[PDB]
């Protein structure tokens, strides 16, 4: 399914 | 922020895509950028590829037992995700670099450029008489791992994800849309002069439209009824020019314009979907899976007229029809756009 | 004589055509010659062009709300009327010279040639079940003024006029159309021999046809009924060969041909439209706007067979069916043309 | 043995063909070879040609009054039988030599090579609602005598004969077809694991299939019903990919699988035509004239995937659907072939 | 609309 | 119609 993860702010 | 993700059923292949909605600035479109996650030993001799296919798909994909899509492919491109290729085009992007930092070594960058001569996400409304979904141009990003491009498709290998290409209103308003009509008679010197003017040339969905209509009936015939409606034209081009015109909102008033008299008024009409749930052939803006939406967003053409016709083109028009007694019916037509403003 | 004319809605642009009908002599078709009237102060920067587009148009043009034409463009030619071009092809013509003398300096001549490999004006009959007009190959001359060929169309600029391309009968009659059929049986040495002959191979609309049919039933089986009908075949080609055949006039007689006997007779059959007002798919000769006409004029093919399949092709045939008792039904088929004579 | 024959209606032209059926070995198809009998003085100026045309024919040929075939020509070849051409390709063959010995000097050899990238004889089933025959790719050999290739067709000249191209099963069985599915819940740690396995990957028509299905319902929901069906997929390609899927045989059992339980069973399902006489869009193997047959034989693709999509492609699949209480329905799909064994 | 004009006889 | 002839055995 379509979902999201994390990503950090650079 | 966040990043949307999709993974293969096997769980060894996963693709991360930076955005789901892509927008164009009428000169260049924001590039398609994403990364793909895969553990090397799963393939250990295969190669990884990603595809952006735009198709004139019909029907649905939930294994419906019916004549399925006329799957004419409008435009298709390829890119070798793994093994790594030359750096272009041109570097990894800021989002690409951020995903590489987050994940590490098992991420692979792939890049894409959407040509300016491509359609916008449109979907025809499925009629209740038929079954399942209906036809409509759509985008699709498919990442698969295999030894060759023509190697047979595998469900565990290929991963399917849907994107949309929509347009946003330019900040510069256009010219005032207006029109006129002077209708004489067969022999008499008397005539019939009418005027139509609009508030603007750009509007937002749900926002009412006030048409300024004026009549100069310096004649002898009688005006019975005034018909006011807004028409939709949907230029469909696969290999032949065609258009399925259909009205969406009509308003009527039993107003009588007497001979040798003048009459002007302001009418309010609103294009909305609530009262046209059943009309087959209505054009709706591109859906994600099956969720509802507004009416089809008017697609502005580029300044260079070129051809630009490789899909579904939608436009709006408003016509006001004057019912004159014993013949002489005349109507006035006028164009306008209708689509979302610039978000933030 | 006179000259037909059409003017732009603005009244600044007007086009003159020498004739509304054009005829071919099977080797050279009369060129489409016309002149256009325009005041340069109206444009002062633009250019004037005329277009002869032949389209596989469907439906009508009176703003009908339905799936509109498949607008296949069969053949398009272009010519820059203004600013003036080189003198060809080749001079201004006598009619063009006369119009220039009548008008003066504000007229501009344009010339055109119709390639011999083009269809003839045909129109399918609209069925009562559907709405509006129906499909059919048609010609059109459109004169527009603009800076560029691909510049957007404008109603005030473009002027639309309809022309027709029809054929006329050669003065040389062809061979006598006749056929024969000798039908034996499964084992018995008795057989069935029949003969069919025609008055001519060319006929005029409404003119009755007398088929000469003869039967030699030197057998033991019984002939129950004789069916006599005339069949129409409409070779339609857009990119695939197709053939919609349909009967138009059928006549029956409850005549019994006894075994071991011979029987001949003369039957009168007439192809006419009055009794087939409703049959969808019937082919009618090209209309001007919506006016009625006769049945579709048979289009004779040129001597050099090449292809010529770029539109609608129509032909007529007559079949006589013999209902022989206990199987063995046999019919005879024969071709003939049917179209107007040479006027004066 | 014997040799099939067909003769022209005039009786002066007759063609002898070595075989009516042709088979391919996945690398070379048996060449089409035949001889033609003709008496020279009948033509005395003309030439003899034979044509193998493969058409996407619709409808029938018994002079039916309806919209006839979309007669797309898939692949057409030509060969000048008379006057004699160079010896290739390459000799007169053993059957050709034997026919020449039997007849003498009035026979003329012609040769043909069927490219490996061509479809197989398939015919869609005509629906009772419509009339006459239905569409389907088919082969045809037409021998005609004339001065030029483009010279007009004549019934007395041309002779029409129908051939079929069918495949036979390779002797090497493939891998065991099997599949699995592990379906969890929205949040709870309980899951649903099911197994499906098959007897073989190749089967003969009428031979029953025993699907080995096992369910591990270590979950909280209850299974209401189990649906077992076999699906047919017909990949149609004329100029755009199409796919008309339709089930052929379905079997159901009102078995309930309780939560926290395991359940396995074997089911007997048979694809047969007796119960599907009316379903339009079913695919049948190529007919000779109108005679019945089995279901469409599964067409195996060659090892080199290339395209091979120039006609009608047919495949079979079996799906088992598990009706789980209050949502969570999941099904398993699996491929297999079904077509004739190697005769002798 | 479609109409006619004049033309002269030369 | 479609029929058959003779053919020989070599």
């Amino acid at each position: 399914t379509t979902a999201s993860s994390s990503l950090a702010k650079d | 922020t966040r990043v949307f993700k999709k993974s293969s059923p096997n769980g060894k292949l996963t693709v991360y895509l930076g955005k789901r909605d892509f927008v164009d600035h009428l000169d260049k479109v924001d590039p398609v950028d994403g990364v793909v996650l895969v553990d090397p030993d799963y393939l250990k001799d295969r190669k990884v590829f990603v595809t952006l296919t735009v198709a004139f798909r019909y029907g649905r994909e939930d294994c419906d037992v019916l004549g399925l899509s006329f799957r004419k492919d409008l435009f298709i491109a390829n890119y070798q995700a793994f093994p790594p290729t030359p750096n272009p085009p041109r570097p990894p992007t800021r989002l690409q670099e951020r995903l590489l930092r987050k994940l590490g070594q098992h991420a692979h960058p792939f890049f894409f450029t959407i040509p300016q001569n491509l359609p916008s996400s449109v979907t025809l409304q499925p009629g209740p008489e038929d079954t399942g979904k209906a036809l409509g141009v759509d985008f699709e990003i498919r990442a698969f791992v295999a030894k060759s491009l023509e190697e047979k498709s595998h469900k565990r290998n290929s991963v399917r994800l849907v994107i949309r290409k929509v347009q946003f209103a330019p900040e510069k308003p256009g010219p005032q849309p207006s029109a006129e009509t002077t209708r004489h008679f067969l022999m008499s010197d008397r005539s019939l002069h009418l005027e139509a003017s609009l508030d603007k040339e750009l509007y937002y969905h749900g926002e009412p439209l006030n048409v300024n209509v004026h009549v100069t009936n310096n004649s002898t015939k009688t005006v019975k009824k005034i018909k006011v409606s807004v028409r939709q034209y949907a230029d469909i081009v696969l290999f032949s020019t065609a258009q399925y015109k259909v009205p969406v909102a009509q308003v009527e008033q039993d107003d009588q314009v007497s001979p040798s008299s003048t009459f002007s008024k302001v009418y309010t009409i609103t294009p909305f979907l609530a009262n046209n749930r059943e009309k087959r052939g209505l054009a709706l803006d591109g859906k994600l899976k099956h969720e509802d939406t507004n009416l089809a967003s008017s697609t502005i053409v580029k300044e260079g007229a070129n051809k630009e016709v490789l899909g579904i083109l939608v436009s709006y028009r408003v016509k006001v029809k004057l019912v004159v007694s014993r013949g002489g019916d005349v109507s006035v037509e006028l164009p306008f756009v209708l689509m979302h403003p610039k978000p933030h």
